[PDB]
């Protein structure tokens, strides 16, 4: 416990939370997952749709690097305040926000090879264009837009983490 | 999936037409490559026909309009100049994609129809 | 009668970074829940309201004081600084924790060191219908 | 004039914002009058009413207690942020605030014998159930819930200040 | 501008005439010789609920009506300190208590009783 402790002051100690990950070097690489909960609500007067989300971002910092430790430390999710985290925004949305009862759903673990783990539960509101003019004979094409809103590709570098199986959960989904 | 057919090529008038699933695809532009050149804005077209832009090189002598009953973009010439000769090429952008001028966010091309004057 | 002192040594050693038994055991963490109300039922939206008292027991090691006093309570101020189970409702849609007078939640540890977290929330649920047989 | 800073410097200093007042003693009387502003809406879907009004609570602590300056101290509401109130709560409460403009609405006044009224300016959307079974022939009963959170009778104690007259207000209120 | 015209020499009427809306609570004062008005009542604008003062509870009763003369005060059990001017008074929506009366406009006539 004590050497857990030291370890973790020791990696939060002499950190900067104001540099990407390898700042001067190749671009950090960001591997991102999503899991649908649920969609709720697809509004055509509004032209949107509501949409919850296990959102994961996986990224590695070799400056939260430690040893002798044989465990991925699930940290307090208080310590995200403590760490460099992609500044990732959703494009097409109209309102999101996190969900924060009993606590803020937040997720911050700590691999031991540097690799951060990161999990927002959001719910996001999400504009979705629609082209009624074979209502109801129609299929549209609602979609979600994810970027980098500071950082550019040479800086920062997005992928589907799992190929295809990124996304998981859209098969249980029931639209009425 | 959308696809382009041009046709055309001092008073010229081009017509873009789109096949398949153009919503996708709204902002519908039109580029031009002068021979040895590198590609060219020359000008942009929304959904509803009524938010042209055009490149200021080749302003207050183009027009372009559009029609949905059959999906095509018209680029209506007008006075040219020399340099003007170029093939001509259409193209298509999808909603939340980037800015216009650049040609790289344009997904589906056209063949490109040659113009000399 | 002296609870200042042992208020301040609570929180001296203490990190809350870490939970109890960070690699010896799994945490584990008793659940109460007395269900005031079940709110209305919505069937347009497939959702439903329930008002809950919702507590949390654990055992803390590294809170332990011996005195006389075998309970304390702490404000509101010092919950934030105390480990809490990051416990959250997966089915949840939209949930508030209230907060007028004062914020609705309590924090009780005792002498030998079990922890004990109240709150009230309000949930809103979802509860997909298979209504093929309305009524 | 200067020397009532550091009158209600000396008044702030040793007092511990954990500890109730009279902790090994008997529990503190807490009196509470409520001023009703008026009753917005009653909705009988949603099965609730939005109630305004001003809640004071009086209650004795020894603490907090001055000399030499008899005129009853009227301070800022952000002193009440550094001292001791009780854990009062609406049990009824599906939605509620206190108003905040321009300031927060609140207000604390020390009165020489120690004493401390603690005033607020809330709105909640208090829970009432209504019996449609009569309806619109029909006699309802709302109810607002006055409870302590933690604190057993042991520690605390409720009663209305002034008796019969603890809420004054009620001829203010009109419904359509 | 509300006017309050008030009978009585036993039933007290009070009648208000105008832009009575904007003063729904009106209410009872007395005042005897060498003595300062005394909140005795008050009635709001829906008729349903009432106000007395202590040392008239149980005795004096208020009411409300439709139309003009919307204030009626009924007498019991009448006491010689009970001898007095009793004036109608109307208060504003949003004003301060009921028991002080600057907080009220547009006042009455008095009707002087003596026991
Ligand atoms: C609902 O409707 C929406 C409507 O928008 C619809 O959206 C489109 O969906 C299609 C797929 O069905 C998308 O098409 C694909 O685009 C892929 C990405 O293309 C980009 O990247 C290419 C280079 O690859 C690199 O990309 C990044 C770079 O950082 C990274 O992943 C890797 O480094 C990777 O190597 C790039 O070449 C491409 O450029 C376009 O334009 C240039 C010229 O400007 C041209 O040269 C290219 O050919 C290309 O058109 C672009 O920038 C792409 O990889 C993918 O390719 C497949 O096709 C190739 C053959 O072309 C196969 O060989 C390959 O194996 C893959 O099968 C495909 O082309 C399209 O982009 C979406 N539209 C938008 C606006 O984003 C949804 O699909 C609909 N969904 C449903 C369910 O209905
Ligand atoms: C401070 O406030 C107290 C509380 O009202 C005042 O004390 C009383 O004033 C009322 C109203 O006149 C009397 O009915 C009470 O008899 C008074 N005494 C008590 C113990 O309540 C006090 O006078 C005020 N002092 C100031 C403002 O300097």
């Amino acid at each position: 416990m004590s050497f857990v402790k030291e370890t973790v002051d020791k990696l939060l100690k002499g950190y900067d939370i104001r540099l990407r990950p390898d700042f001067g070097g190749p671009p950090v690489c960001v591997g991102m997952n999503i899991d649908i909960a649920s969609i709720d609500m697809v509004s055509e007067v509004n032209m949107d749709y509501t949409l919850t989300m296990y959102f994961q971002q996986y990224w590695r910092d070799k400056r939260l690097a430690y040893s002798g430790i044989p465990l991925n430390l699930t940290l307090d999710n208080r310590v995200a305040d403590q760490l460099w985290v992609p500044d990732t925004y959703f494009l097409n949305d109209k309102k999101s926000f996190v969900h924060g009862v009993t606590v803020k759903n937040r997720m911050i673990r700590l691999h031991p090879d540097g690799t951060v783990l990161y999990g927002l539960r959001i719910t996001t509101t999400a504009a979705c264009m629609m082209d009624l003019r074979r209502y109801p004979l129609d299929e549209q094409n609602c979609t979600l837009e994810i970027e980098s809103y500071g950082y550019t590709t040479d800086d920062i570098e997005f992928y589907w983490r799992g190929g295809d199986k990124a996304v998981t959960g859209v098969e249980r989904i029931e639209l009425p | 999936q959308v696809q382009l057919v041009e046709s055309g090529g001092g008073s010229l008038r081009l017509s873009c037409a789109a096949s398949g699933h153009t919503f996708n695809y709204p902002i519908m532009g039109w580029f031009r490559q002068a021979p040895g050149k590198e590609r060219e804005f020359v000008g942009a077209i929304s959904w509803s026909g009524g938010s042209t832009s055009y490149a200021d090189s080749v302003k207050d002598r183009f027009t372009i309009s559009r029609d949905n009953a059959k999906n095509t973009v018209y680029l209506e010439m007008n006075n040219l100049k020399p340099e003007d000769t170029a093939v001509y090429y259409c193209a298509a952008k999808g909603r939340y994609s980037g800015g216009l001028y650049y040609p790289t966010n344009y997904d589906y091309w056209g063949q490109g129809t040659q113009v000399t004057v | 009668g002296d609870v200042t002192v042992i208020l301040n040594n609570l929180l001296e050693g203490y990190d809350n970074k870490l939970r109890p038994d960070i690699g010896v055991k799994p945490t584990l963490i008793h659940t109460d829940m007395y269900v005031n109300s079940i709110g209305p039922v919505n069937a347009i939206n497939m959702e439903y309201t329930i008002d809950i008292f919702f507590a949390q027991t654990w055992y803390d090691r590294r809170l332990k004081f011996n005195s006389t006093i075998k309970v304390l309570r702490l404000n509101s101020n010092m919950v934030g600084k105390i480990w809490i189970p990051d416990t959250f409702f997966r089915n949840s849609k939209k949930a508030d924790a209230h907060w007028i007078t004062t914020p609705n939640r309590m924090l009780r540890i005792w002498n030998d060191g079990r922890v004990l977290y109240t709150l009230r929330l309000t949930i809103d649920a979802e509860c997909q219908l298979q209504l093929h047989n309305f009524p």
